[PDB]
């Protein structure tokens, strides 16, 4: 009987600031009004990894 | 004259609802409005001293 | 605004520019961890918290531009020629403004610039600035001329007042003046022997020397601010918004701490694009030369800093969140300890 058990997933991190705004300062300025969004993305993935 | 009560306030354009209490000064006096880490107004230096 | 009479002298004092003597290496870069160069968030205060904040800050590690004022030439008891650096011709782009570290070396033994073998205790001296919208050259081709209205920040009274004025500077045509013969650089000066009496300081000594090189015309304002004398390191800053030019200083709010707070707004609405340091030379006798502290100018930019507010609200420690990857880490967790 063959059985596969997954023990891991691929670990991924995201440069959220770059993902969302691509280096554009106007975007980054607007992104700040959404709070520490990217800190949350990074911390959630860091823990998951 | 209204310490301990819930009041509406408008202090030099800053407004909201809250309860004022007499307490020890923190922060820079010259800046008038003391904010917390979530940007709520948490203290105030009044013109009555 | 009436800013007093024009100078009546037919000539300016000759200025000796010898940059070699001012090419010193005395680095004092911004240490953000010690909260150097920080202008306090303007409309509010915080207590006992660590938060990130967006605003105009100097970069961590920025050496800035060092400027040092010196004693002029002398022969015994009769001061002669002024001795300066090539500062008036060194025009910088203003951009978002700047902060200045003033008197950092005070109380240390230093050098008299004009005489490298002579040592003296270093004393705080205040920077002089010329700022404006447009620049170009003077009659003989040297640069450093400002056109139209120019903002001049000129300390006076032997360091007891800051005089801020916005006016048109009309070069005078006399000997060694910018529209005349044998021009090198304009410079301001004071003569301690007659200007810095223990009691009555000459509150117009530097203004009067400025006036020897330029006629002040169409002044829209002239303001003075008082400075209590001390040898304490202080910070000065300048920014510009739609509301005018904002002058910041640590001495009226956080004298010992160094955080800068706004003390004045000037009605200067054209955009400042350029600035320069007005060289200053002290007409001391040969036997009484002092070492004057260098000042450092650092440029500001819209950076995010992690700011550590103490219980008393002052910023004592900070992180420049774009300095390096380690700094980015601290900022993302909004903490100095991760």
């Amino acid at each position: 009987t063959q059985e596969y058990i997954q023990t891991t997933i691929q670990k991924v991190t995201v440069d959220c600031k770059q993902y969302v705004c691509n280096g554009f300062q106007k975007c980054e300025q607007l992104l700040r009004e959404y709070g520490q969004f990217c800190s949350k993305i990074n911390q959630a993935l860091h823990g998951a990894n | 004259s209204q310490l301990g009560n819930c009041v509406e306030y408008s202090l030099y354009g800053v407004s909201g609802r809250g309860v004022f209490q007499n307490c020890t000064a923190v922060g820079v006096r010259q800046q008038r409005f003391v904010y917390d880490a979530y940007q709520n107004l948490v203290g105030y230096y009044s013109d009555d001293g | 605004v009436d800013v007093g009479p024009d100078s009546v002298k037919s000539a300016c004092i000759e200025v000796d520019i010898q940059q070699t003597f001012f090419d010193k290496t005395w680095p004092r870069p911004i240490d953000v961890s010690k909260a150097d160069g920080i202008i306090y968030p303007q409309g509010r205060t915080y207590s006992n918290i660590t938060i990130t904040y967006q605003g105009l800050f100097p970069y961590q590690g920025d050496h800035g531009d060092m400027y040092v004022y010196s004693a002029g030439h002398a022969t015994g008891t009769t001061p002669q020629k002024l001795f300066v650096a090539n500062y008036s011709q060194d025009v910088k782009q203003f951009a978002n403004g700047f902060v200045v570290r003033i008197g950092a070396a005070a109380n240390s033994t230093g050098t008299v610039i004009i005489s490298p073998s002579t040592s003296a205790t270093i004393r705080k001296i205040y920077p002089a600035f010329m700022l404006g919208s447009s620049v170009g050259n003077f009659s003989d081709g040297k640069m450093g001329r400002f056109f139209n209205h120019t903002l001049v920040l000129l300390p006076d009274g032997c360091g007891t007042l800051l005089r801020a004025f916005y006016c048109i500077l009309e070069p005078r045509s006399g000997n060694h003046c910018p529209a005349g013969n044998s021009y090198t650089s304009f410079a301001t000066y004071h003569t301690p022997a007659t200007d810095c009496s223990d009691g009555n300081y000459n509150r117009n000594a530097s203004l009067n020397s400025f006036k020897e090189y330029f006629n002040l015309r169409n002044c829209t304002f002239m303001y003075t601010y008082n400075i209590t004398e001390d040898e304490i390191l202080e910070w000065f800053g300048i920014t510009q918004t739609a509301q005018g030019v904002h002058l910041f200083s640590s001495r009226y709010v956080d004298l010992y701490g160094g955080n800068m707070f706004q003390f004045a707004t000037l009605p200067v609405y054209d955009t400042i694009k350029y600035y320069s340091i007005i060289p200053h030379s002290i007409r001391s006798i040969q036997s009484d030369r002092k070492a004057w502290a260098a000042f450092y100018v650092y440029k500001l930019q819209p950076l995010t800093f992690l700011l550590d507010f103490s219980v008393d609200g002052y910023i004592r420690r900070a992180i420049d969140c774009g300095f390096n990857d380690l700094s980015q880490l601290h900022c993302s967790y909004e903490s100095f300890d991760v």
